RNA sequence: AUUGUUACGGACGGGAAGAGGAGACGUCGCGACCCUCGCAGUCGUUCUUGACUGGUCGCUUGAUGUUUCUUCUUCCCGUUC
């Protein structure tokens, strides 16, 4: 067969991702998948390679697996990856975001975007988002964390909103802070006690 | 704008009017060509220079050497026939 | 780099001769010169090579080699070529 | 090393041989001193890119291997090789200008693949081997390979043909 | 206004075209121009029934292409 | 503007061969060049595909029906490109 | 005095005769309308292939580039 | 035959291209220049005839090709 | 737009060779940008005369040898 | 300290022989009794610069595009069933 030859080529000497290309790009499909993945496992732990693998894989489960693989060994293009994770989450959103963060902790815009999903939440896509939120909550919750990580005032507000969907926001405000503390107290209360807290 | 815009209604008044009508209300038409050809199809789109798009394209031509007539046929659909080759088109009842 | 040939068969045609030369000189190294510049024939041909070593080798080996009846007199060029 | 696809890919196909055609390929890092001990395998990697002038000289090629269409390797240079026998049905019409100098063609019967040349090989030269030293070798060549115009730089004349 | 516009919008799709010589040649459209200067990536040829004598790449001029086929079965032009 | 046209203009006073739709291959001097590819020649030979070759004093050729126009090897890189 | 386009205009809603170079066939029908590029549209069209008719077509359209002439 | 995924006429300048004409005579040559009508200046023209079986050869021109009668150019092999 | 240089060929007899194997001949009187050559003679090919002056269309004038250099 | 896109046994082929494909026009090749004599050709004019560029004869059955007219038998060599 033609596979044996390919294998031999791969073995004899490394040609700077040439053998891999020969294996995968000529076939691609199953065979190609088998090849490229194997190659990845063997030697190269590059970002581009990972991306390629992911593309090849591209169902939801498969995508997730690909993402996981990418996450395993990825130093240079971490921020970029994080975006991908976030996207995946949106389509396990909160979870995805968390994963992205873990991969590459620069990332203010991304954080803001993530928050805005929370705001929106407060059809399939929507469902996915909801699921992600739920996951985050379970983990905790996630949105709040993201906000904290992340303009600051805006983030705080977002967190508060998420909590309401408010208490969390109040807490954050208090932490930041006397007025803030009072606000937090009020949120917590949310009658006389609440009023008192607000006053404080 | 107006120099090109006034040319839009020039199809429906002049010799393209019939073809426009055909396009509007899809009906079969007999299309001839240069090197011994007869095509039959129904109209769908239209432009300035007779570059038409059709449906249910039945082709009838000859590839017979030595003066023997052979009518070969094959179904084509959703073409893009350029205006330089189109000679005669006509709306049949 | 260049090697000035001499004492060869003038009766053979130009293009053909050039081709023959190319065929001959491919064993030593990469022949840079595609066609002859003089256009006089009768031995006078400058075989331009990429490497000097290759040229040297050619000079060594093909000195008085049978090419179209007569023995070719190999020798190093006086001036450097326009391409080199 | 062995003639693989990767090697072929690597090869410098930039500087075209300006005598005829285009793309004078030199397989591996350099076909001149590549040291291809086995037969020319993985010929499909080139895929009939380009006279072509696939200069595979200064190698250790045991047998001449081809795999392409009628216009793919006219000016093939296999100089200073160990060519024992070069029988094949792939390169029928293409290979006219065959530079097979300093080969290991021993017997006249070894050239029987090239012989019966009316259909077997449309053109072929061959020279500078052990078979050239044999008695009545040129004549034999003339008899068998009529398509051989230039026999070791000197042409196959009418008189010669008559003699053979 | 024009139906070259339609052609322009199509990208990465196989289409047969019968030339003045008379060959059915399926290929990808690539960067289509306002002058109909097509470019095909993979193609099947018949040099003067269709005999197989195919080459890979080719650059087409717009004056030759009289008919085009199989972009995709859908009609949309105005935007 | 057209680079080929420019090239043609540059090559004024050079031996330029020609070929038409019918295939009549000429070879002589170039007199003048324009935006439309209108060529005029001097001391122009004529070797047609039919057989009856001739030697003509002058000729003018219409641009639309020319198949190709020959140029020598001198004006290749300089001084037209950059 | 009498120019071409005005003549053409005049000849509307009247019999017209037209011929082609490639596949010489005389088309006979009554003219409908024309444009700046001299394309044609006929009614009651009879496709006379060198005298003998192929079939009565009816309402037809003709491109300019092929047309040889316009007659009665 | 090796040729990379080129986009437009500008990216494929200075390459050995085949060219086909209306009558059916095959050409070869390196593409030097560009124009509105694709009047592609060939570096060296080896024209080929096929009678109305087998292809012939010529070697007269190093031509400026005109764009009226060209059918479709084809890439042969890259230089250098 | 650009005028063809036919002022050189004024008042000189020209042996034309138009499309479709027809050798017409006549002296040049007037010219233009479209190449509609207004010439004042017409003798067809052996030889016989058919009308004096003849204005010709630009598309159907391929080759034109000047008799007087 | 610019680039891109959009809008305005039977068959087939080749070679040879016998019996009832040929002539023109050019365009590139195998031989040479010829020419010509060398490392990057000829001449005008002035102490260094401007112009112009493999030829001829056989083929003793070399290749090839227009353009007019009108196959059978035998042997040898390859492919296929």
């Amino acid at each position: 067969d033609e596979d044996v030859a390919f294998e031999y080529e791969i073995q004899k000497t490394p040609q700077n991702i040439l053998t891999w290309k020969r294996y995968i790009e000529y076939w691609k499909d199953k065979q190609i998948r088998w090849l490229y993945e194997r190659f990845c496992s063997q030697f190269v732990t590059d970002t581009s390679i990972w991306e390629d693998y992911i593309r090849w894989e591209s169902e939801t489960s498969r995508i997730f697996w690909l993402f996981q693989r990418c996450l395993k060994s990825c130093v240079r293009d971490c921020d970029r990856i994080c975006l991908s994770y976030l996207e995946l989450a949106i389509e396990m959103i909160r979870h995805a975001l968390a994963s992205s963060l873990m991969k590459m902790e620069m990332h203010r815009k991304v954080w803001d975007p993530v928050i805005k999903f929370v705001e929106e939440k407060v059809e399939s896509t929507d469902e996915a988002e909801l699921i992600n939120v739920l996951l985050v909550k379970g983990f905790t919750i996630w949105s709040s964390h993201i906000l904290e990580r992340y303009q600051q005032k805006r983030n705080e507000s977002l967190a508060t909103l998420a909590l309401t969907r408010n208490i969390t926001i109040k807490s954050v405000y208090e932490k930041y802070l006397l007025n803030f503390n009072y606000l937090a107290s009020l949120e917590k209360l949310g009658d006389n006690q609440y009023e008192e807290f607000m006053r404080q | 704008a107006e120099l090109e815009e006034l040319e839009e209604f020039e199809f429906k008044h002049g010799p393209m009017s019939l073809i426009n009508d055909a396009m509007v209300t899809r009906t079969p038409v007999i299309i001839s060509l240069r090197n011994n050809h007869k095509i039959i199809a129904r109209v769908k789109a239209f432009d300035r220079h007779c570059n038409m798009v059709l449906e249910n394209v039945k082709e009838l031509w000859t590839e017979k050497k030595g003066k023997n007539v052979i009518n070969r046929e094959r179904f084509i659909s959703k073409l893009f026939l350029r205006g330089d080759s189109v000679i005669v088109v006509l709306k049949t009842p | 780099n260049t090697l000035y040939v001499s004492q060869l068969n003038e009766k053979i045609n130009m293009q053909r001769l050039r081709v023959n030369l190319f065929l001959l000189f491919a064993t030593f190294g990469e022949v840079l010169k595609v066609s002859m510049n003089f256009k006089k024939q009768r031995g006078q041909a400058f075989i331009t090579m990429r490497t000097i070593d290759q040229a040297s080798l050619a000079q060594i080996s093909l000195n008085g080699e049978r090419f179209f009846g007569k023995p070719l007199k190999v020798e190093f060029s006086k001036s450097e070529t326009k391409t080199l | 090393m062995k003639f693989t696809p990767s090697i072929v890919i690597d090869a410098p196909q930039y500087y075209v041989d300006h005598f005829n055609g285009k793309y004078n390929v030199d397989k591996c890092v350099i076909l001149r001193d590549l040291q291809l001990e086995t037969d020319s395998e993985s010929m499909p990697s080139s895929l009939k890119h380009l006279t072509h002038i696939l200069d595979l000289t200064n190698n250790d090629l045991i047998m001449i291997p081809d795999l392409s269409r009628r216009d793919d390797i006219h000016t093939l240079l296999l100089g200073r090789n160990n060519i024992v026998e070069v029988d094949g049905r792939l390169l029928p019409m293409n290979v006219q200008n065959l530079t097979l100098s300093n080969n290991s063609i021993r017997r006249f019967e070894d050239l029987q693949r090239l012989r019966r040349a009316p259909r077997t090989l449309k053109n072929l030269t061959l020279i500078g081997n052990q078979v050239c030293h044999l008695a009545n070798y040129r004549e034999h060549v003339l008899r068998l390979v009529p398509h051989l115009e230039t026999l070791d730089f000197q042409n196959v004349t009418a008189e010669e043909r008559k003699s053979a | 206004m024009k139906l070259v516009n339609f052609l322009k919008k199509l990208r990465n799709e196989q289409v047969t075209i019968e030339l003045k010589n008379g060959t059915t040649v399926w290929g990808t459209l690539q960067s289509v121009s306002p002058q109909m200067n097509a470019i095909l990536t993979d193609v099947k040829l018949t040099l003067p029934s269709d005999n197989i004598a195919s080459l890979q790449y080719i650059n087409i001029r717009g004056n030759t292409i009289r008919q085009i086929i199989l972009p995709d079965s859908l009609n949309l032009d105005s935007l | 503007n057209g680079i080929p046209v420019k090239l043609l203009n540059e090559a004024q006073g050079h031996i330029v061969s020609l070929e038409l739709t019918t295939g009549a291959t000429y070879r002589g001097k170039l007199v003048e060049s324009e935006d439309s590819m209108n060529v005029q020649l001097r001391d122009v030979i004529a070797t047609e595909p039919q057989g009856a070759v001739t030697h003509m004093d002058q000729i003018f050729v219409r641009g639309s029906q020319i198949k190709f126009i020959v140029v020598p090897d001198l004006l290749k890189n300089a001084p037209l490109f950059k | 005095p009498v120019n071409p386009k005005p003549f053409l205009k005049g000849l509307v809603n009247h019999r017209v005769g037209v011929k082609l170079k490639f596949n010489s066939t005389e088309y006979r029908g009554t003219l409908v309308s024309t444009d700046n590029y001299f394309n044609l549209q006929l009614n009651e069209a009879e496709e006379f292939v060198a005298g003998v008719s192929h079939g009565t077509l009816g309402e037809i359209f003709i491109r300019c580039n092929n047309v040889l002439y316009i007659r009665e | 035959i090796q040729v990379a995924h080129s986009s437009r006429l500008a990216n494929l300048i200075d390459y050995k291209l085949r060219v086909l004409t209306q009558d059916g005579r095959v050409y070869i040559g390196q593409l030097m220049a560009f124009d509105k009508h694709m009047n592609l200046v060939l570096n060296e023209c080896i024209e080929e005839r096929v009678p109305k079986i087998k292809v012939e050869k010529r070697v007269l021109g190093l031509t400026i090709l005109r764009g009226e009668q060209i059918l479709s150019t084809v890439v042969e092999d890259k230089p250098l | 737009v650009s005028t063809p240089e036919l002022k050189k060929y004024m008042d000189k007899k020209i042996l034309l060779n138009i499309n479709g194997s027809r050798k017409v001949a006549g002296i040049l009187r007037g010219y233009d940008i479209f190449l509609n050559v207004v010439l004042d003679d017409a003798m067809e090919i052996n030889n016989h005369q058919l009308g004096l002056q003849t204005v010709i269309r630009g598309n159907s004038i391929i080759s034109l040898e000047a008799l007087d250099a």
